[PDB]
C-alpha cells in the first residue's frame, strides 16, 4: 500500500 | 351402609393409578440412567485478552459477552469465568447463574468450595462459548474476588412471563473458609426489595428478622453453619431449601433452591415442605421459583 | 353393580397388598433416583484443554518435554503474569510461539491500540483460530536477556501454494516506543522480503516509503506512521505502517484472493498482502506470525 | 368403628399420603432428571401433569366423607 | 421462608  | 362399596373403588382406582404412574417414572429414571453413561460435551477455545476479572477485561478491549480466562492472582492459577459485557456497562464476572435447571445445585460442602456446572457452552455453530450455563463459581474464588477490593453485587432474576428485576449492591464481600464464607452486603437498591438485608419483605418482627442473610455463615446439607438452633439433624435449613447458600432461619431468598418448571409451585410439591426453588420472597413471595436467577460482581468505583 | 358383603373381605386385602407393593416400589424408585444423582453431578466434558507444562516461552516448554502443538502459559522473565499461547512444536524439539494468525476472516482486526496491545481473538489447541497475540506479549517474548528472537511468516494462497519470510534478531520495543519492529536482516524465503520494502514502480525513493524495519505500531485510534494521513484507518488494520505498507498480514480479509480498488471504501490496497510474493490487489488465504529462539533456525 | 371398616380407615389414610409421597416424586423427578441436561449426554424430554394427581386428591376426599 |  504505497500512498501518494 | 352402601358406602363401602363406593369407597372401596375409588380406593381401588387411585392405587391403580398411582401403579401406573410408578411404572411411567420407573421408565423415565432408566432412560436417564441410560443416557447417563456418556457426558454432554462443549469446545470453548479461549479468548486472547484476558485480566484479573472482568472488569480489567473489558477495559481491555473485549468488548463481547463470553466465556474468558481471569487471574484474580498470581498465586491463583487462571480459570474460566463468563463475562457479562453488555449489562450495566458490561465488566461484570458471573459467579452465579440459573437458567433452565440443567444443573444440580444440592450439593456438599467440597463441590460449593471449589465451583461447579457450567461456566458456558457453544454459541450454536460457533467455536466460541458466548453462552452462560449452570454454575457456582465457587467459594474460595468469590472469597478471593470480593476481597481483592471493594466490590459490588448484581443479582438479577426473571418470571416465567419474561418480567424482570433486580436487587444492587454497592458493597459485596465472602471472607475465606476459615470464616464460614461469612457474608456481607450494604448500599443497596433496586426493583427486587433488599431481601439479603432486611429480610422477607411480607413478615413482621422476628419472623422477618430470621430471613435476613446479611452477615451469615455458608451452610450446605453436610455442613450446617445455619442461624437455626436445632436438635434435629433433619431441621437444617439447605438439608430443607436445597442448595448451599447463606441461610439464617431460613431465608428471604433462595438463589440456589431447585428449579421448578412453570415459576408456581406449593408445599405439597417440596420435597420437606419448605420453601426450596429459587425463590426471592420479596419480589414473588416464598412459592414461586424464578426462570431466571444470577449473581455477579464487578469492582466498585 | 354391587358386590355381595362376603366380597368386602377380599377387597379390602387385594388394596392392602398393592398398596404396601406401591410403597415398596417407591422405596426402590427413591434408591434409583439416588443412583442417578450420583451420575448427573460432572459438567459437560470441555473438548480445548491447555497443557500443564509451563516455561519462558514455547521453545523452553518444548526444551521441557512438551511434544505436541496446543495451549500453554508462557511467562517471559520481565512479564507481570503468565500467559495462555499458542505453541507449535515440531518433531525436532523445535518450540514455536505463534503470535498472529489469519485463515477464514472470522475475527475483525479493525481493532484500537489497547485492543493491539492486548490481544484479541481466540485461541484454539488445533491452531484453527484467528488471533493476535498482543502487543505487550510479544514484546515481553522479543526482548528478554540475551535470547535474540527470529520471526517466520507463512502465507498460502487460494490455489495451495504456500511461502514463508524469515527474519533474524526480530524484536517489538514497548509501549514507551509504540512497540517499534526491528529486525537484524532478512533471513531468507521464498516468500520474499516484504519488510525490506517494495518497488511499487510510482517514486525515485523506490523501496523506501514501504519497507517496515523500525515502523513503530500504528492503529486508526493512534497513528504513529510516516504519513501526513492515517493508514491505520484508511487501511482499517493495526500494522506496523510506514506509507503505508509492503507487507500488510493484519489487513481486510478478502474472500477468493483476488480483490480491487472497487473493493475498498477509501481506495487503497487494504488486503492481507506481501507484495514480493503477489500482487498488492491479491489478499492472502491463510497467514501466521510465529517467534522461536535464533540459535534455534538452524543455528 | 366395625372390623371391615377400620381396615378401610386406615386404607383412606394410606392412599392419602401416597397419593403425597407420589406427587413429590413425581416432582423430585422432573427436577433431578433435568439437573442431568447439563451433565450427561441428554436429559429426557418430558411434562408433568400434577392435574391428575390433584383430581385425584379431591376424589379422595369425595368418598372420604 | 422462616421457622417462626
Ligand atoms: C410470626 O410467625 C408465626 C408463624 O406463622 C406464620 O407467620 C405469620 C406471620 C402468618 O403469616 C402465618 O400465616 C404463618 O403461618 C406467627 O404465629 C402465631 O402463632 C400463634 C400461636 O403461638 C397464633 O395464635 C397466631 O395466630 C400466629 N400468627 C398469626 C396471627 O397468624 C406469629 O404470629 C408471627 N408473628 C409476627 C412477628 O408477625
Ligand atoms: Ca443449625
Ligand atoms: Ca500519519
Amino acid at each position: 500500500g504505497p500512498r501518494p | 351402609n352402601s358406602n363401602i362399596p363406593t369407597n372401596l373403588r375409588v380406593l381401588r382406582s387411585i392405587l391403580e393409578n398411582l401403579r401406573s404412574k410408578i411404572q411411567k417414572l420407573e421408565s423415565d429414571v432408566s432412560a436417564q440412567m441410560e443416557y447417563c453413561r456418556t457426558p454432554c460435551t462443549v469446545s470453548c477455545n479461549i479468548p486472547v485478552v484476558s485480566g484479573k476479572e472482568c472488569e480489567e477485561i473489558i477495559r481491555k478491549g473485549g468488548e463481547t459477552s463470553e466465556m474468558y480466562l481471569i487471574q484474580p492472582d498470581s498465586s491463583v492459577k487462571p480459570y474460566r469465568v463468563y463475562c457479562d459485557m453488555n449489562t450495566e456497562n458490561g465488566g461484570w464476572t458471573v459467579i452465579q447463574n440459573r437458567q433452565d435447571g440443567s444443573v444440580d445445585f444440592g450439593r456438599k460442602w467440597d463441590p460449593y468450595k471449589q465451583g461447579f456446572g457450567n461456566v458456558a457452552t457453544n454459541t450454536d455453530g460457533k467455536n466460541y462459548c458466548g453462552l452462560p450455563g449452570e454454575y457456582w463459581l465457587g467459594n474460595d474464588k468469590i472469597s478471593q474476588l470480593t476481597r481483592m477490593g471493594p466490590t459490588e453485587l448484581l443479582i438479577e432474576m426473571e418470571d416465567w412471563k419474561g418480567d424482570k428485576v433486580k436487587a444492587h449492591y454497592g458493597g459485596f464481600t465472602v471472607q475465606n473458609e476459615a470464616n464460614k464464607y461469612q457474608i456481607s452486603v450494604n448500599k443497596y437498591r433496586g426493583t427486587a426489595g433488599n431481601a439479603l438485608m432486611d429480610g422477607a419483605s411480607q413478615l413482621m418482627g422476628e419472623n422477618r428478622t430470621m430471613t435476613i442473610h446479611n452477615g451469615m455463615f455458608f451452610s450446605t446439607y453436610d455442613r450446617d453453619n445455619d442461624g437455626w438452633l436445632t436438635s434435629d439433624p433433619r431441621k437444617q435449613c439447605s438439608k430443607e431449601d436445597g442448595g448451599g447458600w447463606w441461610y439464617n432461619r431460613c431465608h428471604a431468598a433462595n438463589p440456589n433452591g431447585r428449579y421448578y418448571w412453570g415459576g408456581q409451585y406449593t408445599w405439597d410439591m417440596a420435597k420437606h415442605g419448605t420453601d426450596d426453588g429459587v425463590v426471592w420472597m420479596n419480589w414473588k413471595g416464598s412459592w414461586y421459583s424464578m426462570r431466571k436467577m444470577s449473581m455477579k460482581i464487578r469492582p466498585f468505583f | 353393580y354391587e358386590a355381595s358383603i362376603l366380597t368386602h373381605d377380599s377387597s379390602i386385602r387385594y388394596l392392602q397388598e398393592i398398596y404396601n407393593s406401591n410403597n415398596q416400589k417407591i422405596v426402590n424408585l427413591k434408591e434409583k433416583v439416588a443412583q442417578l444423582e450420583a451420575q448427573c453431578q460432572e459438567p459437560c466434558k470441555d473438548t480445548v484443554q491447555i497443557h500443564d507444562i509451563t516455561g519462558k516461552d514455547c521453545q523452553d516448554i518444548a526444551n521441557k518435554g512438551a511434544k505436541q502443538s496446543g495451549l500453554y502459559f508462557i511467562k517471559p522473565l520481565k512479564a507481570n503474569q503468565q500467559f495462555l499461547v499458542y505453541c507449535e512444536i515440531d518433531g525436532s524439539g523445535n518450540g514455536w510461539t505463534v503470535f498472529q494468525k489469519r485463515l477464514d476472516g472470522s475475527v475483525d482486526f479493525k481493532k484500537n491500540w489497547i485492543q493491539y496491545k492486548e490481544g484479541f481473538g481466540h485461541l484454539s489447541p488445533t491452531g484453527t483460530t484467528e488471533f493476535w497475540l498482543g502487543n505487550e506479549k510479544i514484546h515481553l517474548i522479543s526482548t528478554q536477556s540475551a535470547i535474540p528472537y527470529a520471526l517466520r511468516v507463512e502465507l498460502e494462497d487460494w490455489n495451495g501454494r504456500t511461502s514463508t519470510a524469515d527474519y533474524a534478531m526480530f524484536k517489538v520495543g514497548p509501549e514507551a516506543d509504540k512497540y517499534r519492529l526491528t529486525y537484524a536482516y532478512f533471513a531468507g524465503g521464498d516468500a520474499g522480503d516484504a519488510f525490506d520494502g517494495f518497488d511499487f514502480g510510482d517514486a525515485p525513493s523506490a523501496k523506501f516509503f514501504t519497507s517496515h524495519n523500525g515502523m513503530q505500531f500504528s492503529t486508526w485510534d493512534n497513528d504513529n506512521d510516516k504519513f501526513e494521513g492515517n493508514c491505520a484507518e484508511q487501511d482499517g488494520s493495526g500494522w506496523w505502517m510506514n506509507k503505508c505498507h509492503a507487507g500488510h498480514l493484519n489487513g481486510v480479509y478478502y474472500q477468493g484472493g483476488t480483490y480491487s480498488k472497487a473493493s475498498t471504501p477509501n481506495g487503497y490496497d487494504n488486503g492481507i498482502i506481501w507484495a514480493t510474493w503477489k500482487t498488492r490487489w491479491y489478499s492472502m488465504k491463510k497467514t501466521t506470525m510465529k517467534i522461536i529462539p535464533f540459535n534455534r533456525l538452524t543455528i | 368403628v366395625i372390623e371391615k371398616v377400620q381396615h378401610i380407615q386406615l386404607l383412606q389414610k394410606n392412599v392419602r399420603a401416597q397419593l403425597v409421597d407420589m406427587k413429590r416424586l413425581e416432582v423430585d423427578i422432573d427436577i433431578k432428571i433435568r439437573s442431568c441436561r447439563g451433565s450427561c449426554s441428554r436429559a429426557l424430554a418430558r411434562e408433568v401433569d400434577l392435574k391428575d394427581y390433584e383430581d385425584q386428591q379431591k376424589q379422595l376426599e369425595q368418598v372420604i366423607a
